[PDB]
């Protein structure tokens, strides 16, 4: 059994604990240290009663100034910004997953392995060359002396299965895309000052766009398309899911049913649980909660010359992520060394 | 259907009289069991038009578009 | 310019899915539909009267259509009679306006020699008597109107003027297909798979033939192996080269049941000739429409092929 | 270097044209024969008092050839013995040395499994009952010994331990060339046109197979048409993906009788992976011997076929 502690209770810590609340039997992994900004009164609640999750329900959650009890299960909880001064090897830490969205450097990551954790598990595409993990792609070849690992940002989780199913299949010269991406906590509300301009402007009124290396980062977990794969992101005013369009340059000539056969069967064979595929004309907010990383829509595949795809994926950028999140973690705790 | 409906069992009706009294072989009872293939050929095509027949929306829109069921600004 | 395609066969006038895949290939904006059982002289009253089927060429006004065909060449808006199905009767006609593409179809589209000198592109479409026994089951059966199996005597009745008016146009026609009742399969009933040939004819230049892997040397092809597995009872492919009734013609022909998605595409990989601007284009005509009869089998594979060589033609005809 | 090659085979060691073949091919300084009827153990009086024919796995030092045949990739000119064969005993052997080229036919060239390690590329020669009948009638007609017809009786009395101690070797072989009577021509005698068929092998780099317009989909072709007049009856091939014996194999087979040239030279034309360095080239090597039996009949073809794909292996064992 493997102790765990998580950096930063935001969405991406709500919804981490979340799912360890529900795939509890099956772990070898006990979340037993959290820390936020803020006190331990309040993110109990804010664990309790998320408005986009609806009223937790299975277990009860409570706490005091000290520890918080979900169902029973006692957590230690903390307060602090400085990664050095926190308790890590006084509760006995092995994997910290950081999610503040502020450690991406190796300097700053490292800090837990300094201050007494052994692994760190960072949830967001990390500056310099931190080892980055994608669980359905290359969830395989990690060493496990790698103690400090990245998983990438969540369209790059998105995408590179897609981008995998079809370079095996196809190969692929070139690609774009153009993730319609749900707004995160990071844009300010109304018009205020932020260090980009494009995100300092409000975001339930507008299509914000930004520039991401998001997409670069498949050409990290997928070796051979490295400097191929460049695209930007719509942050529309949708609170929770969003959709990614990918268009890719094939070289092996084929019709849009094709693809859509390929990536069926590779969604029963090899990529179940992570790839979904979905004939239904679905909307976005009937992905609320999807347990795939990538739900293929399947009505919208198109090709046009032979060697010119597009296909567009949803997927929930809040719970999805935090599942290959909890899976990359068990995976890594059934590989401890 | 009722007109055809009947016609066609006269023309059956005929099928059987003309072509065992007047010739089993010649060109009149031909052109009887061709005209009764041409009345089975309009219940095809009444029958087939009748498979094709809409519930509600290609009515509803096919009087009334405009309605906030069947707006489509394909654009 | 004004382009023209004849089509011939029973299946009743814009009652067949060939017209179908025709639209959904060029569309109705592109082309107009006419009917040739329009042009009847009388009624079937005056049939009865007669003693005289639909099929004779006394029956119609054979030169009211060609002075009305010729003049859909001169651009001018036409004015068709109309047969009214119902009553046997005549409408007064109706003035339709000529279009990129007209088709002509009917039982009688190429008994006409002058018209023979128009037409632009020319189909005939042969059924054997077999699936016609179990098309009019189908008739009589999805209907429920029980009026079968006096039908097949209707059938050896309608059969013999039928060799005489209609099949010698076949002898004028580029393209025709045949189908048969299928060889390979025989525990079902006789219609559900068919043994389907489209005897192209050689000579009049732009329609190229449609050849499987070499031209001119017969070539029984089944593609089940290494790539494909194949399930009861896959396809049978042929070709040959052949001279039929004394004209250089190609045989390309069709066995088996169209199962899936990679032996429809893997068979038409391996096509030539067949004048597509667009990989796997064959495929995506085979299924825009899963729902058409026939689609399962080579019927579907054949006619828009047919479909697709008027694409040729149209094209040639356009510059 | 030293490469390998093994012939399996009862038509007589040294004693078939598809060694005459060979040496067309590459000529008899790159390559040495060598027989293997010469590693017998004991003489045909021997065969007598033991009861025992000369195919028994007792009946061969197979360590000794092994041997001589180790001792043939390290260079020394190896000292085989000699069996004399008018008298049925053993010479005192000859010092023969290695080449570019060796060559191992005989009954057992691959019943040993060390040495079924160590050749390098193997065939096994397969022959129909039949044409053997048709093979010992002009054996002893040209002869006139007046012996057949219990020759008959001798052959399935040679049958069933042959079917036991030679013919598994032929599930190790890389290809096996059946001979069958052809069921194209039928008014004839019964060894004139063959029906012959080269049942290559998979797996092992190297060796592509030769494929009829397509990997792995059976497909027979009839080469008759527009560009060929053929003769009766002309030439039907075939080809065909298999499992022989449990092992991915791809039959390529060819019935008739090549009359001249044009129809020989188009067959190799469609032929792919054939390994030419020139065009036509196997159409020279049909038509350098013409005298040679079986040159008008698919036998030289796939004999000239397999020694080619000899070349293949021998350019990728030599670089
Ligand atoms: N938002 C998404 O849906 C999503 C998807 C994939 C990845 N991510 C990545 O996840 C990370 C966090 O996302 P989020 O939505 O949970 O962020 P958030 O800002 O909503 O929540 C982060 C939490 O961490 C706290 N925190 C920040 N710095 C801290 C520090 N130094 N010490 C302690 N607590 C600290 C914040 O105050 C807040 O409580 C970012 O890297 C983001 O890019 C987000």
């Amino acid at each position: 059994m493997v102790r765990v502690a998580i950096n930063g209770f935001g969405r991406i810590g709500r919804n981490f604990m979340r799912c360890w609340l529900q795939r509890k039997a099956n772990s070898k992994l006990e979340i037993v240290g959290i820390n936020d900004t803020s006190d331990p009164r309040t993110n109990a609640h804010l664990l309790k009663y998320d408005s986009m999750l609806g009223i937790f329900q299975d277990a009860e959650i409570t706490a005091d100034d000290d520890c918080i009890y979900a169902g029973g299960h006692a957590v230690k909880c903390v307060s602090d910004r400085n990664p050095e001064n926190l308790p890590w090897s006084a509760w006995g830490i092995d994997l910290v997953i950081e999610a503040t969205g502020v450690f991406t450097s190796r300097e700053g990551a490292s800090k837990h392995l300094s201050a007494g954790a052994k692994k760190v598990l960072i949830t967001a595409p990390g500056k310099g060359n931190i080892p980055t993990y994608v669980v359905g792609v290359n969830h395989h070849t990690y060493d496990p002396s790698e103690d400090i690992v990245s998983n990438a940002s969540c369209t790059t989780n998105c995408l590179a299965p897609i981008v995998k199913v079809l370079h095996e299949a196809f190969g692929i010269q070139q690609g774009m895309m153009t993730t319609t991406h749900s707004y995160t906590g990071d844009q300010r509300l109304l018009d205020a000052s932020h260090r980009d301009l494009r995100r300092a402007r409000a975001a339930a009124m507008n299509i914000v766009p930004t520039s991401t290396g998001a997409a670069k980062a498949v050409g990290l977990v997928i070796p051979e398309l490295q400097g191929k794969l460049n695209g930007i992101a719509l942050r529309v005013p949708t609170p929770n899911v969003s959709v990614v369009d990918f268009v890719a340059q094939v070289e092996k000539p084929t019709i849009a049913e094709q693809v859509n056969q390929v990536i069926k069967e590779a969604s029963e064979t090899t990529m179940k649980g992570i790839i979904h595929y979905s004939e239904l004309e679905l909307v976005s907010s009937d992905y609320r909660g999807h347990n795939a990383s990538s739900i293929l829509d399947a009505s919208l595949t198109m090709v046009l010359g032979g060697n010119l795809v597009k296909v567009v994926a949803w997927y929930d950028n809040e719970w999805g992520y935090s599942q290959r999140v909890l899976d990359l973690a068990e995976h890594m705790a059934a590989h401890w060394a | 259907m009722s007109n055809l409906e009947k016609q066609i069992e006269q023309a059956r009706e005929e099928a059987h009289k003309i072509c065992d009294t007047e010739g089993a072989t010649s060109g009149q009872c031909a052109a009887a069991w061709d005209a009764l293939e041409e009345l089975q050929a309009e219940a095809a095509h009444q029958r087939a038009e009748q498979q094709d027949h809409k519930t509600s929306f290609q009515q509803y829109c096919d009087d009334n578009p405009d309605a906030a069921e069947c707006r489509i600004y394909d654009d | 310019r004004v382009v023209l395609i004849g089509v011939a066969g029973d299946s009743g006038c814009g009652k067949s899915t060939f017209l179908r895949r025709l639209a959904d290939l060029f569309g109705e904006d592109f082309m107009t539909v006419i009917c040739l059982d329009d042009y009847h002289s009388l009624d079937r009253k005056q049939r009865k009267e007669m003693g005289i089927t639909a099929l004779d060429p006394r029956a119609n006004n054979f030169d009211l259509m060609y002075e009305q065909i010729k003049a859909l060449k001169n651009g001018e808006s036409i004015m068709k009679p109309i047969y009214n199905h119902e009553t046997g009767t005549i409408d007064p006609p109706e003035k339709v306006d000529p279009n990129h593409v007209i088709v002509i179809e009917g039982l009688h589209p190429l008994y006409d020699e002058r018209v023979r000198s128009l037409i632009d592109f020319s189909v005939y479409l042969d059924i054997s008597d077999d699936v016609k026994i179990a098309w009019k089951i189908k008739r009589d059966m999805a209907e429920r109107g029980h009026s079968y199996e006096d039908v097949i005597a209707s059938i050896n009745a309608r059969r013999p003027d039928f060799m005489a008016y209609i099949d010698p146009q076949k002898q004028y026609a580029d393209v025709v297909l045949q189908i048969l009742p299928s060889q390979l399969a025989k525990e079902e009933k006789v219609g559900n798979i068919l043994r389907v040939r489209m005897l192209q004819r050689e000579g009049i230049p732009g329609f190229e033939p449609v050849y499987l892997f070499d031209e001119g040397s017969t070539i029984t092809w089944i593609p089940c192996g290494r790539k494909l597995t194949c399930s009861y009872p896959g396809i049978r492919l042929s070709y040959g080269p052949d001279e039929y009734y004394g004209h250089p013609v190609s045989v390309l022909e069709v066995d088996g049941r169209f199962e899936k998605l990679d032996e429809l595409i893997y068979i038409e990989s391996h096509l030539s000739n067949t004048s597509t601007k667009h990989y796997g284009e064959v495929t995506e005509l085979l299924l825009k429409h899963r729902d058409y009869p026939g689609s399962d089998n080579g019927s579907g594979l054949f006619q828009v092929l047919t479909g697709l060589k008027m694409r040729a033609t149209y094209e040639r005809l356009t510059s």
